[PDB]
C-alpha cells in the first residue's frame, strides 16, 4: 500500500476465517521470509490455499460472509420490488469491471437489452462449471405460512 | 443549448429578526450583508450523459484549483504567542477552512493580537491586517470568524499568512461547492409519503435499467461578492468545464502514440478478430473514468467490453476495452469518443456563457 | 475537578475502594466439613482486628 | 479462492446499484399486530397463571422421582414458551422484499429468528443453566422488587417487553444476570482449553 | 473549543454566522425564561427552546448536518 | 432485605389500591445504572451486554480530558479540539463533559469497506478536525551529583556516543522548543566524567514529535533533572477506533473524498458509513432511534433527553419525523458518489453520536 | 412526627421525568465523589490523633 | 420434618414481614380481607397465616 498515511494490514473479509479475527480492533504479525528455502515453502506449503479445506472438520473454510451473502441474494433474486431483477447491457457490463478476471463477451447484446441476475453470475460461473442442486437458506418452512 | 434555466440566489442574513439584528449590532457593528455570501446555483441540463453532469459536479467539489489562507513554516510565532490553549495546530485549522475569494497569490496577512484585559477576548477575522500584496478594495473573506481567543495577559503572533493552491480531492480546504441538489427531471416519482413506497428510492424505474438524459444539479458556492455573483459562478461553471477537458486531453495525447511504446496504453492481440486496449493513468478519479466509459459505450453500442477501475489503494484508472476491430480502429473509435467528450464540455462553457448574465 | 486523589513520585494516584468482608458478624461455609469464621473489633474502625474460627 | 473473490464483487457492484439499509421502521409493529403479541404474551401467562392456582389448592403431584419443586419449575418453564405463532404479527407487519433485517436474517447473512422475535415481539423467558432466576435475595426473592414466595411469572425472569419497546428495571436486571453469565463462560473458554 | 469554521460534515461555512448565533441564542432564552437565575435555569430547559426559525434567520440552510453541528458544538469560553 | 420496592412510580400508581401488594419504598429506575451507563441513551431498548461494552468503552473516549493540559507533563494524553453534546442527550451530561461529536451516519452498504465492525470515513470530515486533538507524551533524564551534566557532546573527548545518531539539535543541552525530532535524532544531551561516556538519550519512535514544553525542575533530592514534553498532532486515520455510545466499535477502514462519498437528493452525505450487518445480532436498538430521534433534533433546533427507563415510543417518534417533513422511517433518496446513480432503496442517514477510543493504530 | 394523610396527596400527574429530579438532589448531595473526601477529612480530625495516641 | 421447627420462628413472623406476599383471602377468626401466603421447602407447602394468630393445616 503506497499510500503513506495508511499503517493497517489490509485483507479480505472472506479470509477472517482462517484466523477467525475481526475487524473491531485486532491485530496481527505478518513476516516476509528472506531465506530463499523459507520463501520456497511458504508459497508450496503454507499458502493459504491449503486451508481452504479444514483440517478439524473436512469442509470448506471460506466463503460469502454478510454483505456477498445478502448481496448474492439480491443479484440472483428473481423479483425485485421495481418487477423484474433486470440490468442492461452496460450495467450488466459494469458488474465484471472490478473481478479481475478475464471480461465477458457482451457483443450480442444491444444497449437496451436486458440480462437476468442469473444471467450475469452464470457468465462467471462458466469458468469452473459445477452440478449444484440445493434448497436456499431463503426458503424455510418457518416463514412459508 | 444543452442546459439552461440557472437559478442563483444568494444566502442572505435576516434583519427583521430582532434577535440577529441586535447581535450582530453589538458584535460588529452590522447593518448590512456580509461583504462575501453564499450563493445556491441551480442548473437543468438537458440531452446529456449524468456521467457528464455527475463529472461537473464532482469537479465543482473538489477537483477544481481553489485557495485557502495557510501559514508559512516558522509563521507561527512560538515567543510572543504567549497564549496555551491557541495551540498552532487548532488555528491553523481554523484558518484553513475561512472561505476565500482572492485574486492573486502574492498577498499575506499576519495576524498580531494582544489580550492586555481582564477577560478573555475574542480573536475574530477583522484582526487579520493585510501586511503584502497590493492593497485589498474588496475584502477576500468575512470579518466575522471566530479565530480564536485569548486568556487575560496572552498573546496571539502569527506571521506570514498567505493563499496556498490546491484542490479538495487532496486536502477538504479547498473544497468549492456544496451538495444542494441532484435530480433526473425525465424519471416520473412515487409519493414516497406513502408508507407503502416508503423504502424505495422514489423513482419509477430501476438505475439499473434507467438512462437520464435531463438533469438537474444544485451547488452551494459558499463565499462569493455581493456585486459580482454572476461574475463569480459563471467563471466557476467555465473553470469546471476546462478541467475536465485538459484532463481528458491529456489521454487525448497516449492515444496517438499507439505506436510507440507507451507505460500508460497497452494493445493486444486476443485473436485473430478482437483487440485489446488499457489505458492506466495516475492519480485519476471516476470523473474521466465514467467519462471515457460512458461516451466509449455511446460510440460502440455493440463493444465487446467496456470497463474501468479506481481501486482506492492503487490511485490509478485502469480502462479496459475488448473490441472486435483491429487497433487502427479502435484506436480512431476511441480518439472518435474523446472528440465527442471534448465537444460536449465546449457546448456546456459556450451555454455558460450565454446563460449567466 | 472534583479533586479526591494523592500526588506521590510527581505521579497522581487513587487509593482504591476496597472490597472488605463485614466484621463482627459470623460467616459460615464447606477433615474439616464446615467453617464458621469471625472477625472481631473492639469499636471503630481503626482498632485491631482478632480473628476466631469454630470448625 | 478466485471465485470467492470474483462471486464478490458481482454481488458488491450490484448492490452499490441497489442499495442496502436498516431503519428503525424495520424493527417497528403494526399497532394491529401489537395487539397480537399482546395476546399471545397474556395466553402465557394465564398458563402460568392456571399452575400457580394448582399450587395454591396443592394439586401439583409430581411424578416418580422429582419433587414438587423441580416438577413446579418444569411446568413453568415450559408453560412460558413462545409458540411459533409468534411470527404471524412480525411478518404481518414487514415485507419481506424490502425489509433489510429480514433480509439481513432470512439469507442467513446475519442474526437469527430469537434476534428478530426479541426486538420486535418480546423477549420472555430469561434461562440460566436451563433454570429459571432462582431467589438469591434472602429466601424467596429473586429481587428487591418482588414479594417473597412470589407466584408471578414476572420475578423469575419472563420478560414481557421486547427491546423495541423498552424493558423495565427488573427486567434490565434480570437480561443483566444473563448476560453476565455469557461473558464469565467466554471467559472459561481461554483459560479452561 | 468553538463553533466550528465549516460544517463538519458538508463544508458549509457554519463559522460566519457562529458568534452572531451565540450571543443571539442566548438572548432568545432570556426571553423564553423570564428573567430567571443562571442556575435556576434548568440545562435541560434550555435546550427544548426552537431554535429552527433564528438558525432560519441567519441564512443557514435547512441541512441536517450543519444545524447540528451549530447548535450542538460546545463553546471552551463557557467551561474554563 | 426488610424492603418491597415498587421499582418506577408507575408501578406504585398500578397498584395504588392493591392491599396484596404493600410497597414500603418506591424506586427511581435510572437509579440501578452508574455514571457511565446512564450516558448511553435508550440503553433499556439495547441487550444489556452491550451496556456493559459502552461502560467499557465510555471512559476509553478521547476528549477534553482536563483544563490544565498545557500546565502538565503527561504520558499518552489525548486531548480532543471539537467536542459537541449529544442531539439526544441523558441525565450523565449534567454533570460529566461530553466527548465526542454528532457524525452524520449512514447505514448502508458501500462497496464492502465496512464488513465486519469497519467504518468509511470521510476524509473531508478528517481534513476538517473531526476527532482531531494533540497527543502528549512525557520523558525524565536525571543526573549525578557532579559526575553527570547537560550538555551538547563532543566527540573528540566523549566515549561510546551512539551510533549514526543527530547530536546537532542541541542547545544548552536541549532541543530548543519548538523543532522536530525525528527517528535517530537526540533530544537530551548528557555528558559524564569519568574521559567521557555519552549517556545521550535518542528518540526511538516512529513518528516525528515536535518539542512542546521543556523544563529544569528540582526533583525530591534538590538535582536538576531533565524534563521533555513531547506532542503529537493526531488527526483521525485509518486504524483508528470509533464507537457510538450503545457500545458498537468499529475500525476505521477507508476514508472517501467529498465527491466519493454518498448522498442524499438533498445534498446530505455521510461522515460515517457503517454496515447495517453490526445490528442485527448485537442487538442494539437504542442507537438506531438515537438516529431516528436526533434527525427531528436537528431540524427543529433542539437538544432532547433520552435517558434510559424513560417512556418512549418508537411508533410516536417516528410520526415526528413526518411532521418535520422526513419520510416515516427516516429514509431518504440516495445517489452513488463515484458514479451519481441513485440507490434503488431509500437509505437511513441521520446524526448519531460517536467517540473517539483512545487506541492509536501508530502506537501499536 | 405526625404527617398528613396519604389519601390527599396529589401525585398523579407525576411524570417519570418528574422523577429524574429525585435522582438530580441524591447526586447533588452526595456529590460525584463525596465519601472519598469525607473519609479522608475524618481521618485528619478524628482519626490520625486517636490511631496515634491510644494505640502505642 | 419442616413446619415445626425448621421454619416455626419465620412462620410465625410472616404476618408482620412486610416483604411477604399476600392473598386476597378472607381470614375466618378475624374476617380480615387479606391473608399472608408462604412456600417452604422442596415440596413448596403453602400457609395461609394472619396477624391475628389464624394458621392453616391446623396450626
Ligand atoms: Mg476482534
Ligand atoms: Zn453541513
Ligand atoms: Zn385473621
Amino acid at each position: 500500500l503506497e499510500n503513506p498515511k495508511i499503517s493497517t494490514f489490509q485483507m479480505n473479509v472472506s479470509a477472517c476465517a482462517w484466523y477467525n479475527a475481526d475487524f473491531d480492533g485486532d491485530q496481527m504479525n505478518l513476516w516476509v521470509p528472506w531465506s530463499v528455502m523459507s520463501r520456497v515453502e511458504a508459497e508450496l506449503l503454507c499458502s493459504v490455499r491449503n486451508w481452504f479445506i479444514s483440517t478439524k472438520s473436512s469442509g470448506p473454510v471460506n466463503g460469502q460472509v454478510q454483505d456477498s451473502t445478502v448481496g448474492s441474494f439480491l443479484l440472483t433474486r428473481t423479483n425485485t420490488p421495481m418487477g423484474k431483477n433486470v440490468m442492461n447491457k452496460l450495467h450488466a457490463m459494469g458488474l465484471f469491471q472490478t473481478t479481475q478476471t478475464d471480461p465477458p463477451c457482451f457483443a450480442n447484446y444491444s444497449p437496451t437489452d436486458l440480462l437476468d441476475g442469473k444471467s450475469v453470475v452464470s457468465m462467471l460461473l462458466r469458468q469452473t462449471p459445477i452440478n449444484y442442486q440445493r434448497a436456499p437458506t431463503w426458503y424455510s418452512e418457518v416463514y412459508a405460512p | 443549448k444543452i442546459f439552461q434555466n440557472v437559478e442563483i440566489k444568494p444566502f442572505l442574513i435576516d434583519f427583521s429578526n430582532l434577535f440577529i439584528k441586535n447581535a450582530a449590532k453589538k458584535l460588529f457593528q452590522l447593518e448590512e450583508q456580509l461583504p462575501l455570501v453564499p450563493v445556491n446555483v441551480v442548473m437543468d441540463f438537458k440531452g446529456i450523459s449524468r456521467a457528464a453532469v455527475h463529472g461537473l459536479s464532482r469537479v465543482l467539489q473538489d477537483e477544481i484549483p481553489n485557495y485557502m489562507l495557510d501559514i508559512k513554516p516558522g509563521g507561527y510565532k512560538i515567543e510572543d504567542s504567549t497564549d496555551l490553549f491557541m495551540t498552532e495546530q487548532f488555528i491553523r485549522n481554523r484558518i484553513n477552512f475561512i472561505p476565500i475569494y482572492a485574486k492573486n497569490e502574492t498577498l499575506v496577512f499576519a495576524l498580531r493580537s494582544l489580550n492586555n484585559s481582564c477577560e478573555v477576548k475574542t480573536i475574530y477575522s477583522r484582526d487579520l491586517i493585510q501586511v503584502a500584496g497590493p492593497k485589498l478594495k474588496y475584502p477576500i473573506f468575512n470579518p466575522t470568524f471566530e479565530i480564536g481567543f485569548l486568556q487575560p495577559g496572552k498573546s496571539l503572533i502569527i506571521e506570514d499568512i498567505y493563499i496556498k493552491k490546491g484542490i479538495g480531492r487532496k486536502h477538504a480546504a479547498f473544497n468549492l461547492a456544496v451538495k444542494t441538489h441532484f435530480s433526473h427531471l425525465d424519471i416520473e416519482q412515487y409519493p414516497t409519503d406513502k408508507k407503502e413506497y416508503m423504502a424505495l428510492s422514489g423513482y419509477k424505474q430501476s438505475s439499473m435499467t434507467s438512462d437520464p438524459r435531463h438533469h438537474r444539479l444544485g451547488l452551494c458556492f459558499p463565499a462569493v461578492p455581493l456585486p459580482h455573483i454572476n461574475q463569480a459562478v459563471r467563471t466557476y461553471l467555465k473553470n469546471a468545464c476546462r478541467i475536465i477537458i485538459g484532463r481528458i486531453q491529456s489521454i487525448q495525447k497516449i492515444y496517438e502514440n499507439f505506436e510507440e511504446p507507451q507505460p500508460e496504453l497497452v494493445l493486444f492481440s486476443m485473436d485473430e478478430e478482437k483487440t485489446k486496449a488499457i489505458i492506466t493513468i495516475k492519480d485519476e478519479t471516476h470523473t474521466i473514468g465514467n467519462l471515457l466509459k460512458t461516451y466509449i459505450y455511446e460510440m460502440i453500442p455493440d463493444i465487446s467490453f467496456v470497463g474501468y477501475q479506481c481501486v482506492p489503494h492503487k490511485q490509478e484508472m485502469v480502462l479496459t476495452i475488448i473490441h472486435k476491430a483491429s487497433q487502427e480502429d479502435l484506436i480512431t473509435l476511441l480518439e472518435k469518443s474523446i472528440q465527442n467528450i471534448i465537444q460536449t464540455f465546449q457546448i456546456l462553457e459556450k451555454n455558460v456563457d450565454e446563460l449567466i448574465a | 475537578e472534583p479533586g479526591g486523589y494523592f500526588i506521590a513520585r510527581g505521579g497522581e494516584w487513587v487509593v482504591d475502594l476496597l472490597e472488605n468482608i463485614r466484621f463482627n458478624t459470623l460467616h459460615i461455609h464447606y477433615n474439616e466439613i464446615i467453617r464458621g469464621e469471625f472477625i472481631s473489633q473492639p469499636g471503630g474502625a481503626f482498632e485491631n482486628s482478632s480473628q476466631i474460627i469454630i470448625r | 479462492l478466485k471465485m470467492i473473490f470474483a462471486t464478490q464483487q458481482l454481488a458488491l457492484n450490484y448492490v452499490r446499484n441497489a442499495g442496502f439499509t436498516v431503519s428503525t421502521a424495520d424493527m417497528l409493529l403494526t399497532p394491529e399486530a401489537h395487539q397480537e403479541v399482546q395476546e399471545i404474551i397474556n395466553e402465557l401467562l394465564l398458563e402460568s397463571e392456571e399452575i400457580n392456582n394448582r399450587l395454591l389448592h396443592g394439586d401439583i403431584m409430581p411424578p416418580i422421582g422429582l419433587t414438587t419443586h423441580d416438577f413446579y419449575e418444569k411446568l413453568q418453564l415450559n408453560a412460558l414458551k413462545f409458540p411459533d405463532r409468534i411470527l404471524k404479527p412480525i411478518m404481518n407487519s414487514i415485507n419481506p422484499e424490502t425489509n433489510g433485517l429480514f433480509q439481513m436474517v432470512a439469507t442467513g447473512a446475519k442474526g437469527s429468528n430469537p434476534n428478530m422475535i426479541h426486538i420486535m415481539a418480546g423477549i420472555g423467558q430469561i434461562e440460566i443453566n436451563t433454570q429459571r432466576i432462582q431467589p438469591q435475595f434472602s429466601f424467596g426473592r429473586t429481587l428487591v422488587y418482588y414479594p417473597r414466595f412470589a407466584l408471578e411469572a414476572q420475578a423469575y425472569g419472563f420478560i414481557c417487553n421486547s427491546y423495541i419497546a423498552g424493558l423495565t428495571s427488573p427486567e434490565f436486571i434480570f437480561g443483566e444476570m444473563n448476560g453476565r453469565f455469557d461473558l464469565i463462560n467466554k471467559a472459561l473458554s481461554t483459560s479452561s482449553t | 473549543m468553538l463553533i466550528p469554521v465549516v460544517c463538519f460534515t458538508c463544508g458549509f461555512p457554519i463559522g460566519t454566522y457562529a458568534a452572531i448565533f451565540d450571543k443571539a441564542r442566548t438572548e432568545y432564552i432570556k426571553t423564553k425564561m423570564g428573567g430567571t437565575l443562571p442556575q435556576n435555569i434548568p440545562l435541560d430547559a434550555s435546550l427544548q427552546i426552537e431554535l429552527k426559525d433564528l438558525i432560519t434567520a441567519l441564512g443557514i440552510p435547512m441541512r441536517v448536518c450543519c444545524r447540528t453541528h451549530l447548535i450542538t458544538t460546545l463553546d471552551y469560553r463557557k467551561y474554563y | 432485605e426488610n424492603c418491597l420496592v415498587a421499582f418506577s412510580i408507575i408501578e406504585l400508581r398500578k397498584h395504588k389500591h392493591d392491599v396484596t401488594r404493600r410497597f414500603t419504598h418506591v424506586d427511581v429506575p435510572q437509579a440501578i445504572l452508574g455514571l457511565a451507563a446512564l450516558v448511553s441513551p435508550y440503553a433499556n431498548c439495547t441487550q444489556p451486554a452491550r451496556v456493559t461494552y459502552e461502560t467499557n468503552q465510555g471512559r476509553q473516549t478521547g476528549g477534553w480530558y482536563c483544563f490544565s493540559w498545557p500546565y502538565r507533563v503527561d504520558m499518552n494524553r489525548f486531548f480532543q479540539f471539537y467536542n459537541e453534546m449529544p442531539l439526544v442527550k441523558t441525565i450523565a451530561h449534567n454533570y460529566v463533559i461530553p466527548n465526542g461529536l454528532n457524525t452524520i451516519v449512514a447505514y448502508m452498504i458501500y462497496g464492502g469497506y465496512n464488513q465486519e465492525d469497519s467504518v468509511i470515513v470521510s476524509q473531508s470530515f478528517i481534513d476538517r478536525g473531526g476527532f482531531a486533538g494533540t497527543f502528549y507524551r512525557e520523558e525524565k533524564v536525571e543526573l549525578e551529583s557532579d559526575i553527570e551534566s547537560f550538555g551538547k557532546p563532543d566527540p573528540l573527548i566523549t566515549k561510546n556516543l551512539k551510533p549514526g545518531a543527530n547530536y546537532e539539535k542541541l542547545v544548552d543541552g536541549f532541543v530548543p522548543v519548538g523543532t522536530v525530532v525525528k527517528k535517530g535524532d537526540i533530544i537530551i544531551g548528557k555528558v559524564a566524567k569519568i574521559k567521557y561516556i555519552d549517556r545521550s538519550v535518542m528518540y526511538g519512535f516512529d513518528e516525528p514529535a515536535v518539542v512542546d514544553a521543556v523544563m529544569r525542575p528540582h526533583g525530591p533530592n534538590d538535582e536538576i533533572f531533565g524534563l521533555m514534553r513531547l506532542r503529537y498532532e493526531r488527526n483521525l486515520n485509518i486504524g483508528d477506533k470509533m464507537s457510538s455510545r450503545s457500545g458498537n466499535k468499529g475500525i476505521a477502514a477507508l476514508a472517501l473524498p467529498t465527491s466519493d462519498m454518498p448522498f442524499t437528493e438533498d445534498g446530505l452525505q455521510p461522515d460515517l458509513i457503517v454496515n447495517p450487518h453490526s445490528h442485527p445480532s448485537r442487538m442494539t436498538n437504542g442507537q438506531m432511534i438515537e438516529t431516528t430521534v436526533g434527525l427531528a433534533n436537528a431540524l427543529q433546533g433542539v437538544v432532547t433527553d433520552g435517558t434510559a427507563f424513560l417512556p418512549i415510543n418508537v411508533q410516536l417518534l417516528s410520526e415526528r419525523l413526518a411532521q418535520e417533513g422526513l419520510r416515516f422511517n427516516g429514509c431518504q433518496k440516495m445517489f452513488n458518489g463515484q458514479t451519481g446513480e441513485y440507490f434503488d432503496a431509500a437509505i437511513f442517514i441521520g446524526p448519531t453520536y460517536h467517540q473517539r477510543l483512545q487506541k492509536f493504530v501508530l502506537d501499536d | 412526627i405526625t404527617y398528613g394523610p396519604i389519601e390527599t396527596v396529589d401525585n398523579e400527574e407525576l411524570t417519570e421525568a418528574d422523577m429524574l429530579s429525585f435522582i438530580s438532589a441524591a447526586v447533588n448531595s452526595t456529590g460525584l465523589i463525596g465519601y472519598n473526601i469525607k473519609s479522608f477529612d475524618d481521618l485528619m480530625d478524628n482519626g490520625i490523633p486517636q490511631i496515634v495516641k491510644q494505640m502505642f | 420434618g419442616e413446619m415445626e421447627d425448621k421454619y416455626k420462628i419465620f412462620i410465625k413472623n410472616a404476618p408482620f414481614d412486610p416483604t411477604n406476599c399476600q392473598i386476597k383471602k378472607d381470614c375466618p377468626n378475624c374476617h380480615l380481607d387479606y391473608l399472608t401466603q408462604i412456600c417452604i421447602g422442596s415440596q413448596k407447602i403453602i400457609i395461609l397465616v394472619c396477624r391475628c394468630g389464624y394458621m392453616s393445616n391446623r396450626g
